């Protein structure tokens, strides 16, 4: 039993400025590292669980608290 | 019994099989979390790669007091064909995981191109939906009616299909042509034993012969590994399973581990004794199946907290019962009743954890089981045949000179005929198996001079 | 022979039923050392009644 | 292979918080973990004679004799239907309250009353005394030739017949009551007699005395409390509590001195009313009435005259008769009918700690000796100062096979001396004295044999004490192990005796176990087995070995010893192996020196 609470600093100024940079690396692949991260900790044991928050300027909102795609459906 | 543990039958695996069981992804979660957590954090480390990486950054990935428990995970990823071995183009041995149980993990833990197992149309609080007690209550009386059917009661419902089981795992075995069905020694000590480990015997001995009814065992071990996983109250469908597969669950209905409503359905309900199919032990003090009911007093006295006919028929076995109420059995563990059991055969290590597995809870802080006294003497009593035991042979005498016996000696050893030497007084007995072979020896030698 | 493995105090056990049975012409055929007697194959379970008398 | 008391016993819906199980062959079994334990526990001490007392849950019996007992006290039928009801959680079957009422319905089918020393037989109703006297044996040996009462119909027994009588009405089936008029017997006048509040006084003692005296009048019967623990407390209590007087007799002559050190301080009848008419005394029994005799050794007929003849005259007259007997296991068929012959009393007292008295089955002499008044709980006992903690560890030591081949030749008693010397059992009996030796613990090794361990004292140099010694020599080295402080071992035999006192010291051993011994060494263990100290620790201190052959036909005594040691609230365990008895410096090393013993043992007379 473990738990990982990820915080993403999204920063809609500083990630504004990376996407009008038209870089490779954008705000999509920050959230898609995220998921990839929390289904890793959730895939690594059943046990696990996973809470993933996202700091904006003005609010600390939670983001986390068939198969069509092939994954399980948690 | 030896416990697999997802590993023992895996390993030695055919190569093309090997390849064929992890083209699911529930097969590939299912070994994975089998692993220790140095091949598992391995695995998720290389997962998303192309490239064989050498053997010096595997174990270069380590802190250098950790080699003896770190060549366990990195030979259990190679023997279960895992880490295939690949070569950098100079001596650099390339480890890669298996393609088919990479992609198929990938498929687990990301999009995939199938569509998995588990199944519904749209069937919701189904007709005549099974209870979680009454779940409990199938599986307690389907299994005791095999247990039953093994002791021999009137309650005889096994429908001769799983009585030819029994027969040909060597359990129950059939003589004196007139259908009459005995108990073997192993069945015996199939009694005494743990419900996973019961179970377990059963997957493992009926595996065993699985080459009978055009079984395979790569799909029956998914599906068995696929029950142990699931859970009691969401319910499931059958589309998407073979015929084969139809015979086999309904053969397992039989057993008991899966509750079907009717035959030509389309929903089992996998039992409170499939999830706890595993590979290990119940335990010492107490069994998450049933709480433990046998007082085991310094008196010799057994207190058996329990009504059900297997379970007094099971002490009766080990030992010998006196008094009967409806709550309680009191029996004594008499030495002549322990060596009943072992006529049958029985160490007496299978009674003391009997009697520490139905510890009735006053005995919580009440230990009194540190010194048996009965196990030394028992092996006494073993002792009494062991001081007369059966064989046969030949003695070579007038041996003459020393150092000519001592060549011999090492003849029968090799060999494997030879039971007891003498160098004092140069004897040695043969046994009649391969007395064809060291007298020829004998006679070479002679020649020899 | 039968192998028989033994405790010294007790292999001279078997030797006087040896001196007493008039069934064969003799009980034991060879004696290795104080742990190891040999013997027609035939004694064991009536031993196993002896046993409780001795 | 098992008796089903399903159908006959009725369930019922109190399986929590009920103490029995009533299985109608009598046997009751009790729960000792329920909160309702010491009430079910005084009921059926009051009411079943016991089978087992093991930790978790024991076992009564329903016994006609221990039923009538129970009226005797004063138990009506209700109270005992009505609390078997209100405490079993299986139903009373109909065996078992059909012969209740077989039991407990009449009192006292044949009443006695002793009064100016006449054995009167009474009844409230004349139709028993009728039947009573219509029998052939009541005709033979009935005594002919010689207010506010009414509905009473008597008549008077003989002198001789009271063993006869009391024997008779219960093979009649119309047993007797013992009762007694002290207002009548006028004739002995009561003494004063002053108990001391400094000596103590124990609560099982107290109970004992309240069962005996109990309403009013005082009972014969036979009280079963432990020796060496107070035992000898008890019966000097009990006579200076009731101010009569009595004469007290023990077989062994040691005793003498044990129960007069109870009362030496505690009363002023040392040098007032004593007397000892035996160990050549004869101390004014010319008017010391309560006289301290020993059973029937003595009396005879010419040979002994005068003070000896003597020795049995001025108790029966001064003695109202409050008879006592100790240790009455060991005094078999043929010397209590003497007891009762020679002097009257009013009530029998029973001091003895043992359950089964002579260990024979086919005759028992427990009820012409009267019921088993009360059993003191050994847990309390030894758990208080009372007893030393003695820890059984049985010793079982390999067969030598030398001679173990002359073992089989002979069916004599010296095949029996040549068992019970093993030199495999020697080299432990050293050992188990060097383990106690470094610990300068009192420590001795018992045989049971005329002088057996004799030579097991002389071999490695340690003094022995016996049987047929000296009375003179016995009363110092007796005194070397515990009035005197002095480390020293020695070899003793049965002597027919226990020897208890007020030093904590405690150790002892068992070399032979199928011998005469083998039935006083029960009540042995509780008397020489003592705490280190005055009211002891709970902790443990004390051990207790025993060493027994293997092979040797020995385990039919060694399995009667583990029933009587659960009783006893002792810790019981099996060590075959020492581990560690090779690795010491011991005698018999090489096996040369065991083929010399052969040559002696077989030497030796049979």
């Amino acid at each position: 039993l473990n738990l990982l609470v990820i915080v993403v600093d999204a920063n809609p100024i500083w990630w504004g400025k990376q996407a009008l940079k038209e870089s490779q690396f954008t705000l999509s692949k920050c959230i898609d590292a995220v998921m990839v991260l929390g289904n890793s900790h959730l895939f690594m044991n059943r046990s696990n669980k996973l809470a993933v928050i996202a700091s904006h300027i003005q609010e600390s909102r939670f983001l986390y608290p068939g198969s069509k795609d092939g994954k399980y459906e948690l | 019994l030896q416990c697999r543990n997802l590993q023992e039958f895996l390993g030695g695996l055919s190569p093309g099989v090997l390849d064929r069981l992890y083209g699911h992804p529930a097969t590939c979660l299912a070994v994975f979390r089998e692993l220790p957590s140095l091949a598992k954090n391995w695995v998720m480390r290389m997962l998303f790669l192309e490239q064989p990486l050498p053997q010096a950054a595997v174990a270069l990935w380590v802190k250098k007091e950790f080699s003896k428990a770190q060549e366990e995970s990195t030979g259990l990823l190679s023997g279960l064909r895992i880490w295939h071995t690949q070569l950098l183009p100079g001596g650099l041995q390339g480890l890669i995981l298996n393609p088919i149980f990479r992609q198929n993990l990938r498929i687990a833990l990301l999009g995939g191109g199938k569509a998995w197992s588990d199944d519904t149309s749209q069937l919701g609080p189904d007709k005549h939906a099974r209870d979680v007690p009454s779940l409990d209550k199938y599986a307690e009386e389907r299994w005791e009616v095999v247990l039953h059917f093994m002791v021999g009661s009137p309650s005889a419902a096994v429908s001769q299909d799983l009585a030819q089981l029994l027969s040909q795992a060597g359990l129950m075995k059939s003589t004196e042509p007139g259908e009459p069905p005995c108990i073997t020694s192993a069945g015996f000590q199939f009694l005494l034993l743990d419900t996973p480990a019961q179970l377990w015997y059963f997957m493992l001995q009926y595996l065993q012969t699985a080459q009978s009814r055009g079984m395979d065992l790569v799909e029956i071990l998914s599906f068995l590994f696929q029950l142990s996983f699931s859970t009691l109250g969401k319910d499931y469908s059958v589309e998407g399973m073979s015929d084969s597969l139809l015979n086999f669950l309904q053969h397992l209905r039989e057993f008991g581990l899966v509750f079907q409503r009717k035959r030509k359905s389309r929903r089992y309900y996998p039992t409170r004794l499939a999830i706890n199919l595993s590979s290990g032990v119940s335990g010492a003090g107490g069994t998450v199946h049933q709480p433990g009911f046998i007082v085991v007093e310094t008196n010799y006295r057994l207190y058996a907290y329990t009504e059900s006919e297997l379970q007094i028929a099971l002490i009766a076995l080990f030992s010998e019962m006196l008094y009967r109420f409806p709550n309680m059995v009191v029996a004594q563990v008499t030495r002549e009743s322990v060596q009943q059991a072992i006529a049958s055969g029985i160490t007496a290590q299978q009674i003391i954890h009997f009697l520490r597995t139905r510890a009735h809870p006053v005995m919580l802080k009440q230990t009194p089981v540190l010194p048996p006294t009965i196990t030394d003497q028992i092996r006494l009593w073993e002792l009494e045949r062991d001081r007369l035991r059966f064989t046969e042979g030949v003695l070579y005498n007038q041996f003459l000179s020393q150092v000519d016996f001592e060549l011999l000696l090492a003849h029968a050893r090799e060999l494997g005929v030879l039971v007891f030497e003498n160098s004092a007084k140069r004897l040695m007995v043969v046994t009649p198996a391969g007395h064809s072979d060291v007298k020829r020896f004998w006679k070479r030698q002679k020649h020899s001079s | 022979g039968v192998l028989i493995e033994c405790d010294p105090a007790m292999k001279q056990f078997l030797l006087y039923l040896d001196e007493s049975n008039a069934l064969g012409k003799k009980f034991i055929i060879q004696d290795i050392d104080d742990t190891h007697v040999f013997v027609i194959a035939e004694l064991v379970n009536v031993l196993q009644e002896r046993v409780g008398e001795l | 292979g098992a008796k089903d008391y399903r159908l006959q016993m009725p369930l019922k819906d109190d399986h929590t918080s009920r103490p029995l199980w009533v299985a109608p062959d009598g046997h009751i079994f009790l729960e000792a973990f329920s909160p309702v334990y010491k009430y079910a526990q005084d009921f059926l001490v009051a009411i079943a004679e016991p089978v087992c007392r093991p930790t978790h849950v024991h076992e009564y019996k329903l016994t006609a004799y221990s039923l009538y007992a129970a009226v005797s006290v004063g138990l009506q039928t209700s109270d005992i239907t009505e609390y078997l009801r209100k405490l079993s959680k299986t139903g009373v079957p109909d065996g078992i309250m059909q012969f209740i009422k077989l039991c407990t319905v009449s009192y006292g089918k044949v009443k006695l009353v002793l009064k100016h020393n006449r054995y009167f037989v009474e009844s409230c109703h004349p139709d028993v005394i009728q039947h009573l006297l219509q029998d052939p044996v009541i005709r033979e040996c009935r005594l002919r030739n010689s207010e506010e009462e009414t509905q009473t119909v008597s008549f008077e027994v003989k002198q001789e017949m009271i063993e006869e009588l009391q024997k008779r009405c219960i093979h009649l089936e119309y047993p007797l009551l013992a009762e007694y008029d002290f207002r009548n017997d006028s004739v002995n006048p009561d003494i004063n007699i002053d108990l001391k509040p400094t000596a103590v006084l124990r609560p099982y003692q107290e109970k004992s005395l309240r069962k005996m005296f109990g309403n009013g009048r005082a009972r014969s019967g036979v009280i079963v409390l432990p020796c060496g623990a107070g035992k000898s407390l008890v019966g000097v209590t009990a006579a200076c509590t009731v101010r009569k007087r009595c004469l007290v007799l023990g077989n062994s002559a040691v005793s003498v001195e044990q129960w007069k050190a109870q009362f030496k301080m505690w009363s002023t009848i040392d040098d007032s009313q004593i007397c000892r008419f035996t160990s050549d005394a004869k101390d004014k029994p010319i008017g010391c009435s309560v006289a301290i005799s020993t059973y029937s050794m003595l009396g005879h007929t010419t040979k002994r005259s005068w003070e000896a003849e003597r020795v049995m005259e001025w108790l029966k007259t001064q003695e109202w008769g409050l008879m006592i007997l100790d240790e009455v296991h060991t005094i078999p068929a043929k010397m209590f009918r003497r007891v009762l012959t020679i002097v009257q009393a009013h009530c029998k007292l029973g001091l003895t700690a043992t359950l089964v008295r002579e260990d024979d089955k086919i005759v028992d002499l427990n009820f012409l000796i009267g019921p088993k008044l009360y059993e003191a709980n050994w847990m309390e006992l030894q758990n208080n100062g009372y007893i030393a903690k003695v820890q059984c560890a049985e010793v079982w030591c390999p067969m030598s096979p030398e001679f173990y081949r002359e073992y089989v030749a002979i069916k004599t008693k010296k095949r029996i001396l040549l068992y019970t010397m093993n030199p495999n059992k020697f080299r432990a009996c050293q050992f188990l004295i060097k383990f106690h030796e470094r610990r300068n613990d009192k420590i001795i090794v018992f045989a049971d044999n005329v002088f057996a361990l004799k030579e097991y004292a002389i071999r490695l140099n340690k003094p022995y004490i016996y049987g047929p010694t000296s009375q003179g020599e016995r009363m110092q080295i007796l005194q070397n192990f515990k009035h005197n402080p002095k480390i020293n071992t020695i070899f003793i035999s049965k002597v027919g005796d226990t020897s208890f006192d007020l030093p904590e010291a405690n150790v002892l051993i068992q070399i032979s176990s199928h011998g005469g011994s083998r039935r006083q060494e029960a009540q042995r263990l509780g008397r020489v087995l003592r705490a280190k100290k005055g009211m002891v620790a709970e902790e443990y201190n004390a051990f207790f070995y025993s060493l027994v052959s293997q092979d040797t036909q020995e385990m039919a005594y060694s399995t009667k010893r583990q029933r009587f040691l659960v009783d006893q609230g002792y810790s019981f365990k099996v060590i075959t192996k020492l581990a560690g008895m090779e690795e010491e410096d011991l005698a018999f090393s090489t096996k040369e020196e065991q083929q010399q013993l052969l040559q002696k043992v077989l030497a030796a007379t049979d």
